[PDB]
């Protein structure tokens, strides 16, 4: 989509798991505040929007 | 900005109390991390204040 009418998805009732995302791309701008990127996947969280 | 203070962002595991190192390599990715650039992961250890 666009970008003046993004898109909006909520994630929850899962087993996440963040170690596909590093076999998409070469990821030219991959980028996560307070969040660090290598510990994500041993953390829990409660509801997760993309 | 005052870009002189810095601190580790990135390490493999806790140390030790009263322990200190300085040794900045580059930190681990999923796989053998790039080479001081950018990557999917391939970070720099020390980040700044400002």
């Amino acid at each position: 989509a666009s970008v003046y009418a993004w898109n909006r998805k909520r994630i929850s009732n899962c087993v996440a798991d963040y170690s596909v995302l590093y076999n998409f791309a070469p990821f030219f701008a991959f980028k996560c505040y307070g969040v660090s990127p290598t510990k994500l996947n041993d953390l829990c969280f409660t509801n997760v929007y993309a | 900005g005052n870009y002189n203070y810095r601190y580790r962002l990135f390490r493999k595991s806790n140390l030790k109390p009263f322990e200190r190192d300085i040794s900045t390599e580059i930190y681990q990715a999923g796989n053998k991390p790039c080479n001081g650039v950018a990557g999917v992961n391939c970070y720099f250890p020390l980040q700044s204040y400002g």
